[PDB]
């Protein structure tokens, strides 16, 4: 099977930027590579065929580049409505396939923003039914890379805890993320303090908002 | 009109049976090369399956000997059988007219398949109490957890849709028990907290579930 | 007591395309099978239903040479029983194939540093090709419900693309050079025997 590496994963980018994302096959596969474009909740759209002809109908900015294993897309002028996900596909019948690239991410570039950081205790209500979710809250930061660490009495969670990110604010270009720490009603009396440590781009040293159980 | 209808996804339980449809205007299946692709929430694109128009098909690894692709050219429509049908399967499949070294053109606007072993449950909604430790300066944060329920999705308002400023409803996340866990939360003047009640309105229609769950201060 | 023009075919200096496979009649001569045995490090020698060895021993009616030219990706079809692109729209052999299949990187010939279009393989067709068929049509290929008349574009398109051979390429898409002989043998006089 061929193996088809894209990236960046993610890239911030303001309108009328340059924009070029990479598409690398683990193998020879001459010209046969496609680039798709993809918005959320749409279905993908075609936007380069036979890794440098533009499809009709997709704007000339738009324009693709490279045979064999190394292939660009380009962007020349990044307009408003090209902030989305794009994809590269390998169309080449051997081996089958068609796999697709990891993917990258067009975001809407602007400044810096910390996180806003809160946490939740859980609630006397959730308590009583013998499950304990701790959340913390980081409000409306920018960029998207942000890295939550949970600590139950100064020892690192990991493994018992999930996060959820909004879509970039369609009004200031932040994202919002979400962490909820889980636990049996039974391990969450046999702890005291537990905190949320936020890094962040916009953050010198880390954040960390805590509380004791039952203050 | 050149499009692709797709249709037959849904929720069924692991091992159970399901036959997506593709009815085409425009394209005529029996002529084309018609690939089946699937994208997982959050995941990349991946193809399934395709039909030659001289009716060579081939599948992809993880769904041979599971999935059969067909079509009736009486109905120029295509078809996936869809057996045996495991949680990985779970994604929105998409019919597609495939052009090879032309790309692929034209795609149907994806039908969804959830395959789980979780019935249909409501959800319990915990409130996010704005403490003093909920309050980094100025403003605070409350929210509601709507967790643990079974199938997507969840609808979310604040005070009867009067707060929309400053909400942030979050994508579910699929906890290792199979029922889906959401939080929405809001930021609001720490002045106005307890001047202006804050209520979540919850509703699932999946269980005919209407929750209003009212977030106040915690009491020490 | 000619010789079977075996030299012709493989040390032929132009190959023809895929779609358009090249067919020798080979009758009435006396076939070394010797030069065929090992030409080069190239090993490219699957037989089916009958023996190398045993081709010297063995006279049949009709000796037919198949010559063409595709990528490293798709001598894999040319077998019996198998199915793609080019097993179904341009080169089909029967399930019941006896002969044997020759084939061998000719990326120091076939591809130019600008790209060697001029061999061709065939991308639609509306059914699969029957055995031993060569299907040189050059018909706008309907993909809808529209008719084309000749006209290409959105669901009319031309039904044949071509290889674009560059030198640097990876090997699965370099060109090869196919030579396929199928041995006959019918209610007839065998004229074509070893030696
Ligand atoms: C074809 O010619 C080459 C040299 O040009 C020679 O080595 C080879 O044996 C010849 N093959 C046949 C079948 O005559």
């Amino acid at each position: 099977e061929i193996v088809m590496t894209q990236s960046p994963s993610s890239l911030s980018a303001s309108v009328g930027d340059r924009v070029t994302i990479t598409c690398r096959a683990s193998q020879g596969i001459s010209s046969y590579l496609a680039w798709y474009q993809q918005k959320p909740g749409k279905a993908p759209k075609l936007l380069i065929y036979a890794a440098s002809t533009l499809q009709s109908g997709v704007p000339s900015r738009f324009s693709g580049s490279g045979s064999g294993t190394d292939f660009t897309l380009t962007i020349s002028s990044l307009q408003p409505e090209d902030f989305a996900t794009y994809y590269c596909q390998q169309l080449d019948s051997y081996p089958p396939g068609y796999t697709f690239g990891q993917g990258t991410k067009v975001d809407i570039k602007r400044t810096v923003a910390a996180p806003s950081v809160f946490i939740f205790p859980p609630s006397d209500e959730q308590l009583k039914s013998g499950t304990a979710s701790v959340v913390c809250l980081l409000n409306n930061f920018y960029p998207r890379e942000a890295k939550v660490q949970w600590k139950v009495d100064n020892a690192l969670q990991s493994g018992n805890s999930q996060e959820s990110v909004t879509e970039q604010d369609s009004k200031d270009s932040t994202y919002s993320l979400s962490s909820t720490l889980t636990l049996s009603k039974a391990d969450y009396e046999k702890h005291k303090v537990y905190a949320c440590e936020v890094t962040h781009q916009g953050l010198s040293s880390p954040v960390t908002k805590s509380f004791n159980r039952g203050e | 009109q050149v499009q692709l209808v797709e249709s037959g996804g849904g929720l069924i339980q692991p091992g159970g049976s399901l036959r997506l449809s593709c009815a085409a205007s425009g394209v005529t299946v029996s002529s084309n090369y018609m690939s089946w692709v699937r994208q997982a929430p959050g995941k990349g694109l991946e193809w399934v399956s395709i039909i030659y128009s001289g009716g060579t098909t081939y599948y992809a690894d993880s769904v041979k000997g599971r999935f059969t692709i067909s079509r009736d050219s009486s109905m120029n429509t295509l078809y996936l059988q869809m057996n045996s049908l495991r949680a990985e399967d779970t994604a929105v499949y998409y019919c597609a007219r495939d052009l090879m070294v032309y790309g692929i053109d034209v795609w149907g606007q994806g039908t969804t398949v959830t395959v789980s072993s979780a019935s249909t449950k409501g959800p319990s909604v915990f409130p996010l109490a704005p403490s003093s430790k909920s309050t980094s300066g100025g403003t605070a944060a409350l929210g509601c957890l709507v967790k643990d329920y079974f199938p997507e999705p969840v609808t979310v308002s604040w005070n009867s849709g009067a707060l929309t400023s400053g909400v942030h409803t979050f994508p579910a996340v699929l906890q290792s028990s199979g029922l889906y866990s959401l939080s929405s939360v809001v930021t609001v003047p720490s002045s106005s907290l307890g001047t202006q009640t804050y209520i979540c309105n919850v509703n699932h229609k999946p269980s005919n579930t209407k929750v209003d769950k009212k977030v106040e201060p915690k009491s020490c | 007591t000619n010789l079977c023009p075996f030299d012709e075919v493989f040390n032929a200096t132009r190959f023809a395309s895929v779609y358009a496979w090249n067919r020798k009649r080979i009758s009435n001569c006396v076939a070394d099978y010797s030069v065929l045995y090992n030409f080069a490090p190239f090993f490219a020698f699957k037989c089916y239903g009958v023996s190398p060895t045993k081709l010297n021993d063995l006279c049949f009616t009709n000796v037919y040479a198949d010559s063409f030219v595709i990528r490293g990706n798709e001598v894999s079809q040319i077998a019996p029983g198998q199915t793609g692109n080019i097993a179904d729209y341009n080169y089909k052999l029967p399930d019941d194939f006896t002969g044997c299949v020759i084939a061998w990187n000719s990326n120091k010939l076939d591809s130019k540093v600008g790209g060697n279009y001029n061999y061709l393989y065939r991308l639609f067709r509306k059914s699969n090709l029957k055995p031993f068929e060569r299907d040189i049509s050059t018909e706008i290929y309907q993909a809808g419900n529209k008719p084309c008349n000749g006209v290409a574009g959105f669901n009319c398109y031309f039904p044949l693309r071509s290889y674009g051979f560059r030198p640097t390429y990876g090997v699965g898409h370099q060109p090869y050079r196919v030579v396929v002989l199928s041995f006959e043998l019918l209610h007839a006089p065998a004229t074509v025997c070893g030696k």
